[PDB]
Protein backbone atom coordinates (compact mmCIF):
# COMPACT_ATOMS: atom_id res chain seq x y z
CA UNK A 1 0.00 0.00 0.00
CA UNK A 2 1.33 3.41 -1.04
CA UNK A 3 -0.14 6.90 -0.77
CA UNK A 4 1.51 9.71 -2.68
CA UNK A 5 0.42 13.32 -2.77
CA UNK A 6 0.78 15.40 -5.90
CA UNK A 7 -0.01 18.98 -6.72
CA UNK A 8 1.53 22.35 -7.41
CA UNK A 9 4.15 23.56 -4.99
CA UNK A 10 3.15 27.21 -5.45
CA UNK A 11 -0.37 28.72 -5.35
CA UNK A 12 -1.14 32.44 -5.65
CA UNK A 13 -3.13 34.22 -2.91
CA UNK A 14 -6.92 34.05 -3.43
CA UNK A 15 -6.57 31.12 -5.87
CA UNK A 16 -7.65 27.52 -5.20
CA UNK A 17 -5.24 24.85 -3.96
CA UNK A 18 -5.81 21.45 -5.53
CA UNK A 19 -4.05 18.30 -4.39
CA UNK A 20 -4.49 14.65 -5.26
CA UNK A 21 -3.60 11.49 -3.37
CA UNK A 22 -2.80 8.57 -5.67
CA UNK A 23 -3.45 5.22 -3.95
CA UNK A 24 -1.44 2.21 -5.16
CA UNK A 25 -1.48 -1.39 -3.97
CA UNK A 26 -5.04 -1.01 -2.68
CA UNK A 27 -8.42 -0.29 -4.25
CA UNK A 28 -9.57 3.24 -3.36
CA UNK A 29 -13.15 1.96 -3.11
CA UNK A 30 -12.25 -0.41 -0.27
CA UNK A 31 -10.87 2.21 2.14
CA UNK A 32 -12.70 2.94 5.38
CA UNK A 33 -11.86 6.64 5.43
CA UNK A 34 -9.48 8.98 3.61
CA UNK A 35 -8.43 12.37 4.80
CA UNK A 36 -6.06 15.31 4.83
CA UNK A 37 -3.90 16.81 7.58
CA UNK A 38 -1.50 19.74 7.16
CA UNK A 39 1.59 21.01 8.97
CA UNK A 40 2.83 24.60 8.56
CA UNK A 41 6.64 24.76 8.48
CA UNK A 42 8.00 24.39 11.99
CA UNK A 43 4.55 23.89 13.52
CA UNK A 44 2.20 21.08 14.54
CA UNK A 45 -0.52 19.03 12.85
CA UNK A 46 -3.92 20.38 11.83
CA UNK A 47 -6.71 18.11 10.57
CA UNK A 48 -8.47 19.39 7.41
CA UNK A 49 -11.23 16.85 6.74
CA UNK A 50 -12.13 13.22 6.16
CA UNK A 51 -14.39 11.27 3.83
CA UNK A 52 -15.84 7.88 4.69
CA UNK A 53 -16.44 4.85 2.47
CA UNK A 54 -20.08 5.99 2.17
CA UNK A 55 -19.17 9.37 0.69
CA UNK A 56 -19.98 11.27 3.89
CA UNK A 57 -17.50 14.08 4.56
CA UNK A 58 -16.50 15.90 7.75
CA UNK A 59 -14.45 19.10 7.65
CA UNK A 60 -12.54 21.22 10.15
CA UNK A 61 -15.10 23.92 11.06
CA UNK A 62 -12.50 26.69 10.75
CA UNK A 63 -11.93 25.61 7.12
CA UNK A 64 -15.31 24.21 6.14
CA UNK A 65 -16.42 26.90 3.70
CA UNK A 66 -13.23 26.49 1.64
CA UNK A 67 -12.69 22.69 1.66
CA UNK A 68 -13.86 20.00 -0.73
CA UNK A 69 -12.70 16.41 -0.39
CA UNK A 70 -13.78 13.80 -2.91
CA UNK A 71 -12.84 10.37 -4.25
CA UNK A 72 -12.44 9.14 -7.79
CA UNK A 73 -12.74 5.36 -7.75
CA UNK A 74 -11.73 5.13 -11.42
CA UNK A 75 -8.43 7.02 -11.00
CA UNK A 76 -8.04 5.31 -7.58
CA UNK A 77 -7.30 8.66 -6.01
CA UNK A 78 -8.83 11.21 -3.73
CA UNK A 79 -8.50 14.93 -3.71
CA UNK A 80 -8.51 18.11 -1.69
CA UNK A 81 -9.55 21.51 -2.97
CA UNK A 82 -9.03 24.54 -0.71
CA UNK A 83 -10.35 27.78 -2.13
CA UNK A 84 -9.32 31.38 -1.49
CA UNK A 85 -5.88 30.47 -0.12
CA UNK A 86 -3.60 32.86 1.78
CA UNK A 87 -0.08 32.60 3.24
CA UNK A 88 -1.80 31.04 6.27
CA UNK A 89 -2.37 27.92 4.14
CA UNK A 90 1.37 27.41 3.42
CA UNK A 91 2.01 23.94 4.80
CA UNK A 92 3.05 20.38 4.10
CA UNK A 93 -0.20 18.59 3.17
CA UNK A 94 -0.52 14.88 4.04
CA UNK A 95 -3.10 12.46 2.80
CA UNK A 96 -3.90 9.54 5.08
CA UNK A 97 -6.39 6.71 5.15
CA UNK A 98 -7.42 3.59 7.00
CA UNK A 99 -7.64 0.26 5.17
CA UNK A 100 -5.90 0.23 13.50
CA UNK A 101 -3.10 2.03 11.62
CA UNK A 102 -3.67 4.64 8.93
CA UNK A 103 -1.36 4.76 5.96
CA UNK A 104 0.15 8.22 5.53
CA UNK A 105 1.55 9.72 2.37
CA UNK A 106 4.94 11.40 2.34
CA UNK A 107 3.46 14.94 2.28
CA UNK A 108 3.76 17.71 -0.25
CA UNK A 109 4.73 21.30 0.49
CA UNK A 110 2.39 23.98 -0.81
CA UNK A 111 3.61 27.56 -0.59
CA UNK A 112 1.06 30.34 -0.99
CA UNK A 113 2.91 33.37 -2.35
CA UNK A 114 2.79 36.07 -4.96
CA UNK A 115 6.43 35.36 -5.83
CA UNK A 116 7.09 33.19 -8.87
CA UNK A 117 8.83 29.88 -9.45
CA UNK A 118 12.59 30.15 -10.04
CA UNK A 119 14.98 27.27 -10.67
CA UNK A 120 18.28 26.97 -8.79
CA UNK A 121 21.86 27.43 -9.84
CA UNK A 122 24.13 24.62 -8.63
CA UNK A 123 27.72 25.50 -7.66
CA UNK A 124 30.42 23.13 -6.36
CA UNK A 125 31.91 23.22 -2.88
CA UNK A 126 35.20 21.76 -4.13
CA UNK A 127 37.49 19.84 -1.73
CA UNK A 128 40.88 21.29 -0.90
CA UNK A 129 43.33 22.41 1.82
CA UNK A 130 42.50 14.48 9.20
CA UNK A 131 42.77 12.18 6.24
CA UNK A 132 39.16 13.30 5.66
CA UNK A 133 37.97 15.82 3.09
CA UNK A 134 34.67 17.67 2.88
CA UNK A 135 32.94 18.56 -0.40
CA UNK A 136 29.42 19.55 -1.40
CA UNK A 137 27.03 21.53 -3.57
CA UNK A 138 25.53 24.98 -3.08
CA UNK A 139 21.98 25.05 -4.50
CA UNK A 140 21.30 28.75 -4.83
CA UNK A 141 18.48 31.21 -5.68
CA UNK A 142 15.38 29.04 -6.07
CA UNK A 143 11.71 29.42 -5.16
CA UNK A 144 9.61 27.91 -3.64
CA UNK A 145 10.88 25.11 -1.45
CA UNK A 146 11.81 22.28 -1.58
CA UNK A 147 14.89 20.97 -3.34
CA UNK A 148 16.12 17.41 -2.85
CA UNK A 149 19.82 16.47 -3.04
CA UNK A 150 21.30 13.00 -3.31
CA UNK A 151 24.90 11.95 -3.90
CA UNK A 152 26.17 9.53 -6.54
CA UNK A 153 22.56 8.66 -7.44
CA UNK A 154 21.84 7.40 -3.94
CA UNK A 155 24.93 5.22 -3.66
CA UNK A 156 26.65 7.69 -1.29
CA UNK A 157 24.72 8.25 1.94
CA UNK A 158 27.25 7.83 4.75
CA UNK A 159 28.50 11.17 6.05
CA UNK A 160 26.07 13.28 3.99
CA UNK A 161 24.52 16.40 5.55
CA UNK A 162 21.89 18.31 3.58
CA UNK A 163 21.13 21.49 5.46
CA UNK A 164 17.84 23.32 5.93
CA UNK A 165 17.49 25.97 3.25
CA UNK A 166 17.80 29.62 4.26
CA UNK A 167 15.46 32.32 2.95
CA UNK A 168 17.78 35.02 1.64
CA UNK A 169 16.97 38.71 1.86
CA UNK A 170 16.36 38.44 -1.89
CA UNK A 171 13.26 36.34 -1.30
CA UNK A 172 14.97 33.27 -2.79
CA UNK A 173 16.18 30.14 -1.01
CA UNK A 174 19.68 28.71 -0.83
CA UNK A 175 20.69 25.28 0.43
CA UNK A 176 23.99 23.47 0.88
CA UNK A 177 24.59 19.71 0.90
CA UNK A 178 27.96 18.34 1.99
CA UNK A 179 29.67 14.99 2.42
CA UNK A 180 32.90 13.94 4.13
CA UNK A 181 35.01 11.29 2.35
CA UNK A 182 38.54 9.84 2.52
CA UNK A 183 41.14 12.26 1.24
CA UNK A 184 42.78 9.35 -0.57
CA UNK A 185 39.60 8.85 -2.66
CA UNK A 186 39.59 12.30 -4.26
CA UNK A 187 41.77 11.30 -7.19
CA UNK A 188 39.77 8.26 -8.21
CA UNK A 189 36.20 8.49 -6.91
CA UNK A 190 33.70 10.64 -8.78
CA UNK A 191 31.33 12.67 -6.60
CA UNK A 192 28.11 13.95 -8.20
CA UNK A 193 25.33 15.82 -6.43
CA UNK A 194 21.88 15.11 -7.83
CA UNK A 195 19.66 18.17 -7.39
CA UNK A 196 15.94 18.21 -8.11
CA UNK A 197 13.77 21.31 -7.78
CA UNK A 198 10.37 19.88 -8.68
CA UNK A 199 8.45 23.20 -8.66
CA UNK A 200 10.56 24.44 -11.60
CA UNK A 201 11.15 21.02 -13.20
CA UNK A 202 14.89 21.62 -12.74
CA UNK A 203 17.15 18.60 -12.36
CA UNK A 204 20.94 18.97 -12.30
CA UNK A 205 23.69 16.35 -11.85
CA UNK A 206 26.83 18.28 -10.88
CA UNK A 207 30.28 16.69 -10.63
CA UNK A 208 32.30 18.14 -7.74
CA UNK A 209 36.05 17.98 -8.48
CA UNK A 210 39.07 18.99 -6.39
CA UNK A 211 40.32 22.45 -7.20
CA UNK A 212 43.92 23.14 -8.19
CA UNK A 213 45.77 25.01 -5.45
CA UNK B 1 -3.79 19.44 23.89
CA UNK B 2 -0.53 20.77 25.36
CA UNK B 3 2.82 18.99 25.43
CA UNK B 4 6.26 20.34 26.34
CA UNK B 5 8.43 21.67 23.48
CA UNK B 6 11.28 19.29 24.17
CA UNK B 7 12.57 16.44 26.29
CA UNK B 8 16.05 14.96 26.49
CA UNK B 9 18.04 12.09 28.00
CA UNK B 10 21.14 9.96 27.44
CA UNK B 11 21.09 6.72 25.40
CA UNK B 12 19.70 3.81 27.39
CA UNK B 13 17.57 6.04 29.63
CA UNK B 14 13.77 6.53 29.72
CA UNK B 15 11.75 9.62 28.87
CA UNK B 16 8.09 10.38 29.25
CA UNK B 17 6.14 12.82 27.10
CA UNK B 18 2.84 14.02 28.52
CA UNK B 19 -0.17 15.38 26.68
CA UNK B 20 -2.47 17.57 28.80
CA UNK B 21 -6.02 18.01 27.49
CA UNK B 22 -9.52 18.61 28.78
CA UNK B 23 -12.53 16.58 29.83
CA UNK B 24 -14.00 16.85 26.33
CA UNK B 25 -10.98 15.58 24.33
CA UNK B 26 -8.62 13.22 26.21
CA UNK B 27 -11.16 12.90 29.01
CA UNK B 28 -13.73 11.25 26.72
CA UNK B 29 -11.67 9.82 23.88
CA UNK B 30 -8.89 7.47 22.89
CA UNK B 31 -5.36 8.84 22.59
CA UNK B 32 -2.87 8.02 19.82
CA UNK B 33 0.85 8.82 19.61
CA UNK B 34 2.99 9.55 16.54
CA UNK B 35 6.71 9.65 15.81
CA UNK B 36 7.79 12.14 13.14
CA UNK B 37 11.41 11.66 12.16
CA UNK B 38 12.69 14.74 10.31
CA UNK B 39 11.43 14.98 6.75
CA UNK B 40 9.00 12.05 7.06
CA UNK B 41 5.30 11.64 7.78
CA UNK B 42 4.02 10.96 11.30
CA UNK B 43 4.13 7.25 12.12
CA UNK B 44 1.68 5.69 14.56
CA UNK B 45 3.29 4.36 17.78
CA UNK B 46 0.27 3.91 20.07
CA UNK B 47 -3.48 3.82 19.51
CA UNK B 48 -6.50 3.29 21.81
CA UNK B 49 -4.41 4.83 24.64
CA UNK B 50 -2.06 1.92 25.06
CA UNK B 51 -2.05 -0.41 22.01
CA UNK B 52 1.07 -0.86 19.85
CA UNK B 53 0.57 -1.53 16.12
CA UNK B 54 2.56 -4.29 14.48
CA UNK B 55 6.25 -3.47 14.17
CA UNK B 56 6.42 -0.93 17.01
CA UNK B 57 8.74 -2.29 19.73
CA UNK B 58 7.77 -2.46 23.37
CA UNK B 59 10.26 0.30 24.21
CA UNK B 60 7.24 2.51 23.43
CA UNK B 61 4.16 2.49 25.62
CA UNK B 62 1.19 4.70 26.35
CA UNK B 63 -1.34 5.31 29.08
CA UNK B 64 -4.16 7.69 29.86
CA UNK B 65 -5.24 9.10 33.22
CA UNK B 66 -8.17 11.50 33.41
CA UNK B 67 -7.52 14.42 31.07
CA UNK B 68 -3.84 13.62 30.41
CA UNK B 69 -1.98 10.97 28.47
CA UNK B 70 1.66 9.87 28.51
CA UNK B 71 4.04 8.22 26.07
CA UNK B 72 6.98 6.38 27.60
CA UNK B 73 10.15 5.55 25.67
CA UNK B 74 12.68 3.26 27.36
CA UNK B 75 16.07 2.17 26.07
CA UNK B 76 16.64 5.45 24.24
CA UNK B 77 18.76 4.99 21.13
CA UNK B 78 20.27 7.14 18.42
CA UNK B 79 17.52 7.47 15.85
CA UNK B 80 14.79 7.98 18.41
CA UNK B 81 15.35 11.71 17.86
CA UNK B 82 12.10 12.93 16.37
CA UNK B 83 9.04 15.07 17.04
CA UNK B 84 6.45 13.14 19.06
CA UNK B 85 2.77 14.07 18.80
CA UNK B 86 -0.30 13.02 20.72
CA UNK B 87 -3.61 12.86 18.91
CA UNK B 88 -7.19 12.41 20.09
CA UNK B 89 -10.74 13.46 19.17
CA UNK B 90 -12.44 16.63 20.34
CA UNK B 91 -16.01 17.31 21.51
CA UNK B 92 -17.16 16.97 17.88
CA UNK B 93 -15.30 13.64 17.41
CA UNK B 94 -12.86 15.36 15.02
CA UNK B 95 -9.10 14.68 15.19
CA UNK B 96 -7.01 17.11 17.23
CA UNK B 97 -3.30 17.05 17.91
CA UNK B 98 -0.83 18.28 20.48
CA UNK B 99 1.88 20.72 19.50
CA UNK B 100 4.76 18.23 19.38
CA UNK B 101 7.70 17.40 21.64
CA UNK B 102 11.21 17.23 20.21
CA UNK B 103 13.34 14.46 21.71
CA UNK B 104 17.06 15.15 22.01
CA UNK B 105 19.59 12.41 22.76
CA UNK B 106 22.21 13.68 25.25
CA UNK B 107 25.43 12.17 23.91
CA UNK B 108 28.97 13.14 24.91
CA UNK B 109 30.61 16.41 23.85
CA UNK B 110 32.16 16.43 20.38
CA UNK B 111 34.12 19.32 18.91
CA UNK B 112 33.28 20.29 15.33
CA UNK B 113 35.60 19.73 12.44
CA UNK B 114 35.75 22.95 10.44
CA UNK B 115 36.10 23.45 6.68
CA UNK B 116 36.05 26.64 4.61
CA UNK B 117 35.08 26.87 0.92
CA UNK B 118 35.87 29.81 -1.38
CA UNK B 119 33.28 30.71 -4.00
CA UNK B 120 33.51 28.65 -7.16
CA UNK B 121 34.86 30.41 -10.23
CA UNK B 122 31.56 29.52 -11.87
CA UNK B 123 29.59 31.51 -9.31
CA UNK B 124 32.06 34.40 -9.39
CA UNK B 125 31.59 34.77 -13.13
CA UNK B 126 27.89 35.37 -12.49
CA UNK B 127 28.51 38.31 -10.12
CA UNK B 128 28.22 36.91 -6.58
CA UNK B 129 30.44 35.22 -4.02
CA UNK B 130 29.18 32.75 -1.42
CA UNK B 131 31.84 31.77 1.13
CA UNK B 132 30.80 28.70 3.13
CA UNK B 133 32.07 27.57 6.53
CA UNK B 134 31.08 24.05 7.60
CA UNK B 135 31.09 22.83 11.21
CA UNK B 136 30.80 19.04 11.06
CA UNK B 137 29.45 16.54 13.64
CA UNK B 138 29.52 18.42 16.93
CA UNK B 139 27.65 18.19 20.22
CA UNK B 140 25.96 20.02 21.91
CA UNK B 141 24.20 22.31 19.52
CA UNK B 142 25.52 25.64 20.80
CA UNK B 143 28.20 26.98 18.44
CA UNK B 144 29.33 30.40 17.26
CA UNK B 145 30.72 31.36 13.84
CA UNK B 146 32.46 34.69 13.32
CA UNK B 147 33.41 35.81 9.80
CA UNK B 148 36.34 38.10 9.20
CA UNK B 149 37.41 39.58 5.83
CA UNK B 150 40.91 41.15 5.97
CA UNK B 151 40.35 41.25 9.77
CA UNK B 152 37.06 43.17 9.39
CA UNK B 153 34.34 41.49 11.46
CA UNK B 154 31.33 40.73 9.21
CA UNK B 155 28.00 41.55 10.87
CA UNK B 156 24.67 40.89 9.22
CA UNK B 157 25.80 39.47 5.84
CA UNK B 158 25.84 35.79 6.77
CA UNK B 159 23.16 33.16 7.33
CA UNK B 160 23.46 29.75 8.86
CA UNK B 161 21.41 26.62 9.33
CA UNK B 162 21.81 23.48 11.41
CA UNK B 163 20.90 19.86 10.74
CA UNK B 164 18.80 17.73 13.05
CA UNK B 165 20.65 15.27 15.29
CA UNK B 166 22.31 12.64 13.17
CA UNK B 167 20.64 9.22 13.01
CA UNK B 168 23.99 7.46 13.46
CA UNK B 169 25.99 9.51 15.99
CA UNK B 170 23.48 12.06 17.42
CA UNK B 171 25.66 15.10 16.47
CA UNK B 172 24.73 18.33 14.71
CA UNK B 173 26.35 20.02 11.74
CA UNK B 174 26.13 23.66 10.76
CA UNK B 175 26.69 25.54 7.51
CA UNK B 176 27.30 29.32 7.47
CA UNK B 177 27.29 31.30 4.19
CA UNK B 178 28.88 34.76 3.91
CA UNK B 179 27.54 36.68 0.91
CA UNK B 180 29.53 39.35 -0.94
CA UNK B 181 29.21 40.86 -4.35
CA UNK B 182 31.86 39.89 -6.89
CA UNK B 183 33.32 43.39 -6.80
CA UNK B 184 33.57 43.32 -3.01
CA UNK B 185 35.03 39.82 -2.94
CA UNK B 186 37.83 40.95 -5.27
CA UNK B 187 38.68 43.85 -2.92
CA UNK B 188 40.01 41.57 -0.14
CA UNK B 189 42.52 38.77 0.35
CA UNK B 190 41.94 36.90 3.63
CA UNK B 191 38.59 35.19 4.30
CA UNK B 192 38.33 33.55 7.71
CA UNK B 193 35.77 31.62 9.72
CA UNK B 194 36.38 31.40 13.48
CA UNK B 195 34.44 28.75 15.40
CA UNK B 196 33.73 28.66 19.15
CA UNK B 197 32.38 25.49 20.75
CA UNK B 198 32.46 23.90 24.19
CA UNK B 199 34.37 20.95 22.67
CA UNK B 200 37.29 23.18 21.61
CA UNK B 201 39.85 24.33 24.17
CA UNK B 202 40.10 27.57 22.16
CA UNK B 203 38.45 28.94 19.01
CA UNK B 204 39.43 27.38 15.68
CA UNK B 205 39.99 29.47 12.56
CA UNK B 206 39.96 28.26 8.96
CA UNK B 207 40.94 30.79 6.35
CA UNK B 208 42.03 31.12 2.72
CA UNK B 209 43.60 33.86 0.60
CA UNK B 210 41.59 34.82 -2.47
CA UNK B 211 43.17 33.48 -5.63
CA UNK B 212 45.42 30.80 -4.14
CA UNK B 213 43.01 28.07 -5.38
Amino acid sequence: VQLQESGPGLVKPSETLSLTCAVSGYSISSGYYWGWIRQPPGKGLEWIGSIYHSGSTYYNPSLKSRVTISVDTSKNQFSLKLSSVTAADTAVYYCAGLTNDANWGQGTLVTVSSASTKGPSVFPLAPSSGGTAALGCLVKDYFPEPVTVSWNSGALTSGVHTFPAVLQSSGLYSLSSVVTVPSSSLGTQTYICNVNHKPSNTKVDKKVEPKSC
Amino acid sequence: LTQPPSVSAAPGQKVTISCSGSSSNIGNNYVSWYQQLPGTAPKLLIYDNNKRPSGIPDRFSGSKSGTSATLGITGLQTGDEADYYCGTWDSSLNPVFGGGTKLEIKRTVAAPSVFIFPPSDEQLKSGTASVVCLLNNFYPREAKVQWKVDNALQSGNSQESVTEQDSKDSTYSLSSTLTLSKADYEKHKVYACEVTHQGLSSPVTKSFNRGEC
